[PDB]
């Protein structure tokens, strides 16, 4: 199994689009299941945007409810 | 396309990978909401609205243009639709936010952007390089590797020990 360094790492990867295909699949599985892991994801880009002097505004989170709302939703179409 | 392998997935009908997007670009559509509103609330309520019609709306979305710029235009649509429904309540650089933020936010995002960049400046050059070339330079991993002349390995794992060093800074903050 992979551990949770390994699985932030993968995060990392994603970021740059540079995972492989397997590790992508089970970091997004993860991330489903995970709530430190999508936070490990929020805050890797909470320090991208402070980089590049972008807007931020910590601690505030829409995501959660945008997510609950999509939980009623049909999956999005396949291309 | 900055955003090439969620896009992928969410191509592939990946409601996670939307959720990933939504947590990377939800404060960049909250900032921009809240120049239209000008309540804490509603911007919200409103940047909430603009995410699932995008989300409802993927059916249309091609892959043609960057994943961020067809959000941004959904946002834009929801923004307007929004304002001319509600009609009169009953824009430029940081105004809209400084009125209408949190005073603890923004205490916190100087305290969040003094420890980003004292934590980069006290990463070793190897690391510093490597992050610098992913984020200010645009390479990917092997043509970082190669002005670097290190495996394509080392470069992703310098990158993440460069963001790990950053984050285990900001943790406590958050
Ligand atoms: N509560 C806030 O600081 C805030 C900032 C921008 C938009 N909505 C809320």
């Amino acid at each position: 199994m992979m551990s949770r360094e390994a699985l932030q790492e993968t995060l990392s990867a994603v970021m740059d689009n540079e995972a492989d295909e397997l590790e992508l699949r089970r970091v997004l599985a993860a991330c489903g299941e995970d709530a430190e892991l999508r936070s490990t994801w929020s805050r890797y880009q909470l320090a991208r945007s402070v980089m590049h002097r972008e807007p931020t505004l910590p601690k505030l989170d829409i995501a959660a409810a945008v997510s609950a709302a999509l939980a009623d939703e049909a999956a999005p179409p396949k291309a | 396309e900055q955003d090439q392998q969620l896009v992928e997935r969410v191509q592939r009908g990946d409601k996670r990978a939307f959720d990933l997007l939504v947590l990377k670009y939800q404060h960049k559509i909250l900032g921009l909401i809240v120049r239209f509103v000008h309540d804490a609330q509603e911007a919200q309520d409103v940047a909430q609205e603009a995410f699932i019609k995008a989300y409802r709306a993927l059916g249309n979305f091609r892959g043609d243009s960057a994943f961020y710029t067809w959000l941004y235009r959904i946002a834009i649509n929801t923004a307007k639709n929004h304002l001319v429904a509600r009609g009169r309540r009953p824009f430029e650089g940081d105004h809209a936010l400084k009125d209408i933020e949190s005073p603890e936010r923004a205490m916190l995002r100087d305290e969040i952007e003094a420890t980003v960049h004292q934590t980069i400046q006290q990463l070793p050059e190897d690391l510093r390089t490597a992050l610098t070339l992913r984020e200010f330079e645009g390479l990917s991993y092997e043509d970082i590797a190669t002005v670097m002349q290190c495996p394509v390995g080392t470069v992703r794992s310098r990158i993440f020990r460069a963001r790990e060093a950053i984050d285990k800074a900001l943790q406590p903050l958050l």
